This record gives C-alpha cells, structure tokens and sequence, in this order.
RNA sequence: CCCUGAAAAUGGAUGGCGCUCAAGCGUGUUACCUAUACUCUACCGUCAGGGUUGAUAUGAUGCCCUGACGAGUAGGCAGGC
RNA sequence: AAUAUGUAAGAAGUCCUUGUUACUUAAUUGAACGUGGACAUUUGAAUGAAGAGCUUUUAGUGGGCCAUUUUUGGUAAGCAG
RNA sequence: AAUACUGCCAGCUGGGACUGAGGACUGCGACGUAAGUCAAGGAUGCUGGCAAUGGUUAUAUGCCGCCCGUCUUGAAACA
RNA sequence: AAUUGUUGAAAGGGAAGGGCAUUUGAUCA
C-alpha cells in the first residue's frame, strides 16, 4: 500500500550534518525565550522528544508560551484557500533565534538615533531606506590602462 | 541588416579591493548599438570571467571606413558551429568596406553552409595589402591585368505586361 | 480586451432606497436624502443609511437601554435618535426626562416617556428641530441577540446551537456529545 | 472501467479565485494552551491592577 | 464635450502653455550652439583605429 | 444682485496672476533643460579631448508598453503586469529605474517593450494622450486648473510641471505617475519594422529592451 | 544542395494549376493586404462617482453630468411579452 | 545550483519613570498587564489597488482531455499512470 | 567646408477619406492699447435638382455557410 | 395547417433552404 507517517521521507531531513554528530553544544539551552520573540525551527536528530513535523521544518514563528524546557510556536499553515494558525510546542533544541528581527531592532535604534540627532537641527532626516539607484556619471582615465584589443579564439579540439 | 562597425570598451565594476579595473576593447559588426553591446558582453563572457551585472561599458563608438572608395581584398578567419560540429574557415572577399565585406561573407556562409548569425563568429578581419598572399582562385581571377569581360544575354525589365515587339538580349 | 483584476459590472452591495412600499417611509427617506445631499453633517447620511435597514437589521431599542445610554457623562441633555422601534421595559423603575425620536413607538414606551416627562417625536420633527443633528445621540439595538444567529456557523468544537425542533433528553444528546459513547463533539 | 485517480490540476486556480487570506490578528490573542500557573497569576495581577487603578483614578 | 489635441490647435496649445508664444517668438526650437572646437587626444585617436 | 461683475474681475485677476507664475516656472524649466543638455555635450567633449572616456549615468526613467495580448500568460507575469498597470495591449506606463523595478521588468520582458524615453516624446505623449485619474475616473487634461487641483499639494500645478516631474525623477514622481492614467496607444503607423514581434531586439523583434530606439516606436504608435 | 539506399494495393495531392539565374532552398532591406485585435467618434445596456423640491411642474423608482465595461455551457438573479 | 518557499521591513512601534501578582528569584531579582510621560513633513524598501473586512442561503459540479517542460510502466502507441 | 545617418522644431504648407454628436449664456484662452473679434467646454453660410431617395419580397452576382435536440473530453457523423 | 388542382409571377449544367451588399422585376408614404 501507501505509507505517510510522522517521519516519512525525512531520511535526508532529520539527519545530522557531516562531522557534526554526538551531543549538542551547550549554547541552545542558555538562550532565553520570551513571548513574542520570532524564532526559526530546525529539527535535530539526536533528540527525538518534541520533534517538529516535516512541514514545520524551516518555518519561522512567534513564541506564545514558555514551559520548563519547551516553547510554543504559532505557524500559519496554508490549507485549501486559507491560512490556519497552528500552536505547536517544541523543545528548545529544535529552535533557533532569527537574525532578521535583531537586524530590525538595530535598524530601529539607528532610526531613532538619527531622528534625534538630525532633527536637533531639522534638515532632511530621510529616515526611509532606498533601493539600488542607478549609478551616476563617472570618468575613466587611460593612464597606464590602455584598452587591450580582444578577439574570439579559434575553435580547438583539446582532449 | 546594414552592418556597422562598433568598438566597445568596457570594464568590471570598480571595487575598493581593486580600484581602476582593466579596460577591454572589441570591435563588433552589428546592426545597432544594442546588438553591438549584446555581442560585446557575450564575447566577453567567453574569454574573461565577467558579466553584465558585474561590469559596465565605458565607451561605444562607430568606426567609419578611412577610404570607403577604394577596392580592397579582405581575409576573414571565422569559426562556426555546423549541424554536427565546429569548424574554422578562412574566406577571401573583395569589397570597398569592411562592413560590406562582412555582410557579403555572412550571406555567403548562410547560403553555402546553412550557418545562421547565431552560428557564424567573426574571428578576425584583415586587409591584404599585397596582391601576392591571396590563396583563393575566385579572388585571384579578378586581380588580373586588363580585365575585360562582357555581359551576354542582357535581360531588360518591361513596364507593361504585353509587348508588341520580340525582345532582344543583345548588349 | 482587459485582463480584469476584479468583477465587471458588480453591484456596490449596499441597499439604495427602501425595499418596502410604505409611503410614509419613502417620504421620510426622500426628506433625509435631501438633507444628507444638501448638508454636510454625517448624522443625516448615517440616519438615511439606517433607514434602509431591514427588520432583522433594525432591532428594537428599550427604554432601559435609552436610560443607560443617557446615564453617560454629558449625555443627559441630548436628543436620543432610534432608527426603528422603541419598546417598553418593565424591569426599570426610574426613567429620566429626555427627548426620543423614532419611527414607531410602542404604546407602553410612549406612556412611560409621557409619565416621566419626556416627549415622543418623529424623524421629521427631529430634522426640523436639528437639521444638522446637533446635540443628538444615535442608539442601535442588539443585532446579534436574535435566536436565529445562534445556529450560524455550526461545526465541530464550536458549540453553535444545533438546529433542533424538540428539547430534552435523547434529542441530540447521544454519541457525539459525550465521551462515554465515543467522542465529544 | 478504470478512471483517473488523483490530480492537482486547477486546484491552485480554484484556491486563488477567492484570494488566500492571512488570519485576522488582534491586539489581545487567545490565552489557550498557556501555562495554567501563569494564567492564574495573570488573573490575580489583573484584578490587583484594576483595583489599584479604580482606587487611584475615578 | 470633445477633446482637442495640442500641437495641432494653436489656441489650445497657447492655453496649456503660456510659454509657447515666447518660444515661437524667440525661435528656441532652432538655436545655434557655441562654435567651440576641441581635438581628441592621440591615445583615443589611435584606439579608434587600432586593429 | 450686481456683484457678478466684481467676481468676474476678481477671477480674471487671479487667473492672470496664476498665468504669470506658470510662465515664469516654464521659462525656468526650459532654461534648465537647455543648460543640462549642453553641459552633458561639453562634458563628453572634454572627456574625449583629455584622453579619457565619459561614462554616462544610467537612465533613471523608462517607458514600458505591452506588446502581448491577455491570453496565454503565466500567473506570476500576469500579476506583475497588473501591478505595473498593463492590462490592455498597446498600453504604456512610465517606470523609475531601481533594482526592484529592473527585476520586475526582467520578469515580464517577453510581453513588453521598454526603453529610455526623451523629452520630446514625453511631451508629445502627455499632450496628446494625457489623461488624469480624478475620483477613479479618466478625466482628460485640457487645462492646468485640474492638474493644480489634483496635484497642488506636491508643488505641481501645470501640464509642463507634470512633464518636468516625469522627465526628471523627483520627490513626488510616484504621485505624478500614479495620477496619470496609463497611455492607450494605437498600432504603429509605419509598422513594427520586424517580421516577428515576439523575438528579442538583438534577435530581430520588438520584444526586449530598445534603449533610445523606443522613442521612434512610441511616436509611431502615438 | 542533389543522387542510390527508399517497395502496397479505387485515381490524387506543397490545395491544385504550375514553377528551373524558380513561383525550390538560407539569410539581409523596404513597400503592400487584413481579426469581432489596437486609437477616435455615433448609439444601446450595465456598473461606479455626483448634481437636481427656490417654484406653477407631474414620473426624485423622474431628469441630467462624468468615467469604465459589455464573450460564454450547466446554474443563479433581475427587467419585461 | 536555478526554480520553488517561510519570516521581518514599525504607532498593536521604540524609549524614560514606576503600580499590581497567589508566577518566579537569595533579593524590587526577572515575566505579564499596566498608569504617567517623549517621538505625525520623510508612519520607517519599490509597485499597484472600479476599497477592504465579516455573516446567511443555495443552484450545478464530483467520468475529462490536449499543449511546453520535468518524468514512471511499456520496444513503441492518437497507450496507461 | 559639404554630404550620409540619427534625433528636434511650441517651423510652414499641398492633396484625400470618415465623422456633425451637443442646442439662449455660464469655463479656460488668443487677437485687438480700446471698441469688438476669434480656428477658444461638438458645423455653419451659399447654391443646384426632384417633390426620385428609401421600406417589403423574388431572381441574379462576389464571399461565407454540414442536421435539429440529447449523451460525451471529443457529434454533422457510418451513434 | 399538413395535402392537392387551375390561374398569375420567378428560378432550375449532379439538390433546395440561409447570412453579409447591391442591380433588376413587382409593390409600398
């Protein structure tokens, strides 16, 4: 027949990295998790208790519950034509912090610092980011950089 | 189209690690500046590790013939991809300008080897200044002294669909 | 042709002009349309929009609810406006003096207001006294308190009043509602 | 008389005709699945701060 | 009731652009540039014809 | 009731003052255009003369027209076209050049032709097929009053000001472009010039970037 | 490119007529014809945004202004004989 | 690798002071909810949006096929998947 | 110096076809120092012929056009 | 009405019937 289990088709997914087997480094257990923090989910093969499902591997979610050694994650799963929230409790081991949120707090702090300093005089704060604008005009000098003529090479039958 | 010689000089995007990148210049026969730039980039990303996103063109100009009123003999080395493999050829054309010579060469190759513009690659175009290094008989036959050849069987063009006199092909 | 990003010739989804054939209601609708068109007060537009509401969308407002609304700070000297019917509540005993304008008034509610010292005016009189709706307060009754909305959205693990005719034992109280006979909802 | 078993054709179009909607978020989320001790202490703290606010500002 | 096209109706063109009258009076559409003359460097001259 | 003449005179005085400001601003814009063009030309001349090469700045504005029908379109390019306001064939919009816009154009390149526009073709487009968006309606622009009423908050009050905002990308270019309805052009008068439109410009077709060659096609289609 | 390889049964298919510095083959450039496609205009219907109780004067479900759209089986709704 | 895919790009935010708890901490030590107070041009990347959100009812549907690309069984199939 | 090519003209002008919608004024502009005028939020003036144009039907001509309804992914079928 | 006979009109190289536009014949304000 057909087989669709809790750990089906995870042979290369729930597997430790090369030369990275054994116990887990004592850094994950020292991370402090609070309600509202955004974290990523990455299953670890050494610990088989509280392991997330295949779908929730690599997903990013907010923390809503704190337990002895576990946190609750809310993940939006697309079923049919709608997104449904899923509150799943996972161990600390199979969860890591997300650096995008930290970059957001850093940008916010710099944003407020610039809003203070620039507005102390009140001129062109320009607190908003901009994309890659087209390059402006430039002048190139051929002092020791004379353009070398290039021609296509003949076809060769090297073996 | 009416091919025109465009020389394009380009260079990699400047970086703090390597300021003032080297400039590479290439002459391409193309219909317009867009085609010339596209061919320049395509040829550059075949001999050098560069790309359009990781490079720029600092100059593009059109080369006009210094003496377009003088009949010249041109030797062209080309490399083309056939239906089965890649081959190298050397063809001799007789024309007053490089653009006309390469247009004639393109028509010749597309008609005689079924090679398209995507297949013919211009390796080198040169002018043979001495009429002794030519190795093609179809070009040598037109360099003979006192060249006089008639035009037998002249065909005239009529503006009417009916003619009241039997035409004559004299000349 | 156009690669349409939305439905073509789609209706606004709102009720323009009353669906009823009440001549007096149409006259009131015309009057409030004139007001809301030739004035700038949003009160006229709100009243005109509420005049198009259906019976289920226009729940009755009780005198106790009116008193509770007027008990707010600064609302004692305000004109109550009910777009619908005002009912009488016997659970209240002290009704303060007020001025309530509504389409239809229950006889008991009208008697209660008259005895308290207030008056019962219509929407036309309310418009005459306050063309721009000055010092008015709009009251709307509970819309989700109907018995027909409890059955809406019935599903497992919802508890949304299953549609039944009889009530009591052995009437949809068996397996499917208890853990002793299988599963619970 | 065999028949087609399973196919995912037109399912994406069917789901996209009515655009896939993200769940509606609220300032106060549901307090289910939370630690019972934390919920009890939150209830006690909420009662305390409500009483303090009522006593302070009227 | 009907859209009239600029660049063909002078009245509408003048209504849209009051500067059109000054432009026509000064003939700014055909202006002679300064008769300045510069010679390209020998490096560029040789690179143009370098084969 | 005789004050009609007084209001008429006041209206005429206000209109004359407004026309004076418009004329001054138009003269300033024309002077700036001439100065910029001449400055670029002389900069190229000095760069050529001093044994150097002048690398022109990349164009900050492009014009994109749709050359493909609304049938047999993949969903992601279709969505990108809808977001770019190209729902009819032979419809054109102006686009500011950024990284995001460049990657957007790289996705729907097969169904559009885009290139760097010029001041003359921009002015011709705005004059002939220039339509605004007021109350979600396509009201034609035949006076500066409507433009001032719908764009005066951003410092734009005339058709010449709108053209200036289009040609030179500024603080309010987004609003200036959003106010203008997409230009519904016709088929080219002299033809597309190629036997097969659905091939790249280097490959001999209308599909792809045309750079400065877009001006001729736009004027032929307009 | 062409030729041998290359043989199926009613009489027949680059559609055929026919074509040989082609009207066959590859490529380069202009002009020419057209879809219910694109731009404008006239009319009808639908939708949206509005004006119009300061009247004798009626149909404010009436009149007028502006913009956009108009395919379709099963099926739904609405207006009419 | 490419493609495909999740999250964040702000007022439901940030910062200063300090009220509550039966949670927790050696402990006013942390957590949640708070009060007061400060930050509206440029409210925190680009683009777009005949506006968006929400509820009730129900007709018909539950035999599909073909086209590009990836690809299973089969020598192949206008074969099946 | 001229010329080829490209792009611009808020430079001028010759010829041809379709369209005439709206119905006392309201607005935006130009000429005219000023009266007033205008190609400026949709065409008027003059003149000619008749008191045939045009509607319905039959034939003819150029082109197109398979038999109604149902089943079916597929109908006009030799269903 | 299906069907049939006469009178009057039209067409008819292995079908008839219809649509797009017009000439001709008959008729019509």
């Amino acid at each position: 027949g057909k087989s669709h289990g809790y750990r089906s088709r995870t042979r290369y997914m729930f597997q430790r990295d090369f030369r990275k087997h054994g116990a887990v480094h004592l850094s994950t257990y020292l991370k402090v998790y609070k309600v509202g923090d955004i974290v990523d989910i990455k299953a670890n093969g050494s610990i088989q208790k509280g392991m997330p499902h295949k779908f929730y591997q690599g997903k990013t979610g907010v923390v809503y519950n704190v337990t002895k050694s576990s946190v609750g994650v809310i993940i939006n799963k697309m079923v049919g034509n709608r997104y449904l929230e899923k509150r799943l409790n996972l161990r600390v081991e199979h969860i890591k912090h997300s650096k995008c949120r930290q970059e957001f707090l850093e940008r916010v702090k710099a944003n407020a610092a610039k809003r203070a300093e620039a507005k102390a005089q009140g001129v062109a704060v320009q607190l908003k980011r901009q994309p890659a604008q087209p390059r402006e005009s430039r002048i190139v000098s051929t002092e020791g950089n004379v353009p070398q003529t290039l021609a296509p090479v003949p076809y060769e039958t090297f073996i | 189209a009416h091919f025109k010689e465009y020389q394009v000089i380009g260079r990699r995007l400047p970086t703090e690690s390597v300021p003032e990148p080297k400039l590479f210049r290439m002459r391409i026969f193309a219909s317009n500046e867009v085609i010339a730039k596209s061919r320049y980039w395509y040829f550059l990303q075949k001999l050098h590790k560069v790309k359009k996103a990781s490079g720029e063109i600092v100059s593009i100009n059109q080369i006009n013939e210094a003496h377009p009123t003088k009949v010249k003999n041109f030797g062209v080395w080309v490399r083309y991809d056939s239906r089965s493999g890649t081959h190298n050829m050397y063809k001799e054309i007789r024309d007053v300008s490089r653009v006309a010579a390469v247009e004639t060469l393109y028509q010749d190759m597309a008609a005689r080897h079924r090679a398209r513009f995507r297949s013919i690659h211009i390796l080198k175009v040169a002018e043979i200044e001495k009429t002794a290094d030519v190795k093609r008989q179809y070009v040598k036959q037109f360099l003979t002294k006192d060249l006089k050849f008639p035009l037998p069987h002249r065909v005239q063009k009529s503006t009417k669909t009916f003619s009241y006199k039997r035409p004559s092909t004299f000349y | 042709g156009i690669d349409h990003t939305s439905k073509q010739h789609k209706r606004s989804g709102h009720r323009t002009a009353p669906k009823s054939d009440n001549v007096y209601l149409k006259l009131l609708v015309k009057l409030y349309t004139f007001l809301a068109r030739r004035t700038d007060a949003p009160f006229n537009k709100v009243v005109l929009k509420a005049l198009f509401l259906s019976k289920i969308n226009r729940p009755p407002v009780s005198v106790s609810r009116i008193a509770r609304a007027l008990k707010q700070e600064g609302a004692a000297n305000k004109t109550v406006v009910v777009v619908g019917t005002v009912t009488d509540d016997a659970r209240i005993f002290e009704f303060p003096k007020t001025t309530v304008a509504a389409l239809r008034f229950t006889a008991g509610a009208r008697a209660k207001i008259v005895k308290a010292g207030g008056e019962c005016i219509t929407l036309d009189q309310l418009a005459v006294r306050a063309p721009k709706g000055q010092n008015t307060l709009i009251l709307r009754g509970p819309r989700n308190s109907r018995e027909a909305v409890r059955h809406f959205g019935m599903g497992p693990h919802k508890g949304k009043a299953p549609r039944i005719l009889s009530t009591g034992r052995k009437f949809e109280r068996a397996r499917g509602r208890r853990r002793s006979k299988g599963f619970k909802v | 008389a065999k028949s087609k078993n399973h196919t995912a054709h037109n399912q994406t179009r069917k789901a996209h005709r009515n655009g896939i909607k993200k769940p509606k978020t609220y300032k106060y989320p549901s307090l289910k699945g939370v630690d019972p001790k934390f919920r009890r202490n939150h209830k006690h703290a909420l009662h305390g701060t409500a009483k303090a606010l009522a006593a302070a500002k009227k | 009731v009907l859209k009239k096209n600029p660049l063909k109706n002078k009245q509408v063109l003048l209504r849209l652009n009051p500067y059109a009258k000054v432009f026509a009076a000064e003939k700014l559409g055909s202006k002679k540039a300064e008769k300045t003359g510069t010679k390209p460097a020998a490096v560029f001259t040789e690179t143009l014809k370098h084969d | 009731a005789e004050q009609v003449a007084a209001e008429r005179a006041a209206r005429k005085a206000a209109n004359k003052e407004k026309r004076a400001i418009i004329l001054e601003r138009n003269a300033a814009y024309q002077k700036e255009y001439e100065t910029a063009e001449r400055n670029i030309i002389q900069a190229k001349r000095d760069a050529k003369a001093a044994g150097s090469y002048y690398v022109e700045a990349q164009h900050k504005l492009v014009f994109v027209v749709r050359i493909k029908g609304i049938n047999k379109i993949p969903p992601k390019p279709r969505k990108v076209l809808q977001l770019l306001r190209l729902t009819r064939i032979n419809s054109g919009t102006f686009v500011k050049v950024t990284k995001a816009t460049l990657e957007l154009l790289k996705l729907i390149e097969p169904y559009v032709a885009y290139g760097y526009p010029s001041y003359s073709t921009i002015r011709q487009l705005v004059y002939k097929r220039g339509f605004g968006k007021i109350n979600k309606q396509r009201v034609p622009l035949s006076d500066n009053a409507i433009i001032e009423a719908n764009l005066g908050k951003y410092g734009i009050l005339s058709i010449d000001d709108l053209i200036h905002e289009i040609i030179t990308v500024g603080p309010h270019f987004k609003q200036a472009n959003n106010f203008l309805w997409p230009f519904k052009l016709s088929n080219p008068s002299g033809g597309w010039g190629v036997p097969r439109k659905f091939k790249h410009f280097i490959q001999g077709g209308s599909f792809g970037n045309r750079e400065e060659f877009i001006n001729k096609l736009v004027k032929s289609m307009n």
